[PDB]
């Protein structure tokens, strides 16, 4: 599905209105870097298998499929938690999760007669393409 | 309570439910907005309040069982689309 | 010029007698050409053009006025003929069956909602077909 | 006879019955499933000729 690595940092917390403070990790965003004369060896090792630098509808179109794979993976992973908490196999983490998943279900959009009036953009792509 | 599609509240429902005279409802709503409990905007001349929101509330297990199905639709939908595109364009993407 | 021009000239005008005159003069030529449908239907379908003109100009008119504008001499048969015309699809107006009110359809909504791109799809089909046809049959030996 | 099947009322002078009003209901903005087909097809004929 994606990236190989994760990075975490340790901090205490207020935890609640009132339950014991503790120590746990939080995520921090992560990225893979490069430098001069480390990339040259990589590029040499990877010469046999290569892909188009930009691609002409043969690389952009694949990306969309990959994206849909990832999205569906995440959405399926939500079940494995929320279903088993509904079974009562584990206690509710009321403090955080549900508030975020109220926000989520709030944030989608809708096709409401006013948005579809921005139909007038598809056609102006086509009268430059076709 | 209202199902997101109808997130516009007429003044009269507010006045009926809070037991206040109509001329005052505006001030009530304004106070709320300023504390930061809700963040819509109001049109006085159609006399409707248009609400979008940011604050959660505490939720019990029955609602959890409920929203599981609403979440469940979404994954079938996504998989249907990825299957449609894969079949329609294996010729090019191979 | 000799027959057809005299005809269409009579047709735009409202002169029935001149229409009969031209018919009498050149019926032999018309039958010689094997196109004698004109008397069969053209003579009795003149009022359609008048209705079309009324559609193009006015947008809200009292049907009691078309009678004096199209010499029908009565409003009710005018209602009948306009209803027939709308059913036939020559005009898409509407009638208030209450107080002699004829109104045009809604204004042209907009010319850029889903009706345009339906044409550009056809033109792409054409253009890509032409390019493929051209490239295939190139240099046989 | 008309009243049994056709609409309006039989000589009422105030007809009451089912209506023949027709509404397009073209509000839906989702011809997305087929329009996507068309676009992919254009990409199909921009390639696979060699």
């Amino acid at each position: 599905l994606g990236l190989p690595t994760e990075a975490y940092i340790s901090v205490e917390e207020v935890h609640d209105d009132g339950t014991p403070t503790s120590k746990t990790f939080e995520h921090v965003t992560s990225e893979i870097g490069a430098e001069e004369a480390e990339e040259v060896g990589v590029e040499h090792l990877l010469r046999d298998i290569k892909d188009t630098t930009v691609g002409t509808l043969s690389q952009r179109i694949t990306n969309q499929v990959h994206g849909l794979k990832g999205l569906n993976s995440k959405l399926l992973d939500i079940r494995s938690y929320l279903e088993k908490v509904a079974t009562g196999k584990l206690p509710i983490n009321h403090q955080i999760i549900y508030q975020l998943q109220d926000v989520f279900n709030l944030l989608p959009d809708v096709s409401l007669q006013e948005f579809v009036k921005a139909f007038y953009l598809k056609t102006n792509d086509q009268m430059v393409v076709v | 309570t209202r199902p997101a599609n109808h997130r516009q509240l007429t003044f009269e429902e507010i006045a009926k439910s809070a037991k206040i005279t109509v001329n005052e409802v505006e001030l009530l709503v304004m106070k709320a907005l300023s504390v930061g409990l809700v963040k819509g905007s109001i049109d006085e001349v159609d006399k409707r309040v248009h609400m979008t929101w940011v604050q959660p509330r505490v939720l019990d297990l029955q609602q959890i069982k409920g929203m599981k199905d609403r979440l469940e639709f979404w994954c079938t939908d996504v998989k249907s689309m990825e299957m449609l595109v894969e079949h329609q364009a294996h010729d090019i993407l191979t | 010029l000799m027959p057809y021009f005299l005809l269409t000239q009579a047709v735009r005008t409202g002169n029935l007698a001149k229409f009969n005159q031209v018919l009498d003069q050149f019926g032999e030529k018309f039958q010689a050409d094997g196109t004698y449908t004109l008397i069969i239907r053209l003579r009795h379908n003149v009022i359609k053009t008048g209705v079309r003109m009324i559609s193009l100009s006015y947008s809200r008119i009292s049907l009691a006025d078309i009678a004096q504008k199209l010499q029908l001499d009565s409003p009710e048969d005018a209602e009948f003929i306009v209803a027939k015309a709308i059913r036939d699809g020559v005009i898409e107006a509407s009638i208030n069956h209450e107080k002699g009110y004829v109104q045009s359809k809604e204004m042209i909504d907009i010319y850029s909602t889903r009706e345009p791109q339906l044409a550009f799809h056809q033109r792409i089909s054409f253009c890509l077909d032409i390019h493929n046809m051209s490239v295939k049959a190139m240099r046989f030996p | 006879d008309y009243a049994k099947k056709r609409g309006w009322v039989l000589g009422p002078n105030n007809y009451y019955s089912f209506a023949s009003q027709q509404q397009k209901p073209e509000d839906t903005t989702i011809p997305s499933t087929e329009l996507a087909k068309q676009v992919i097809e254009y990409a199909r004929q921009l390639e696979m000729i060699v």
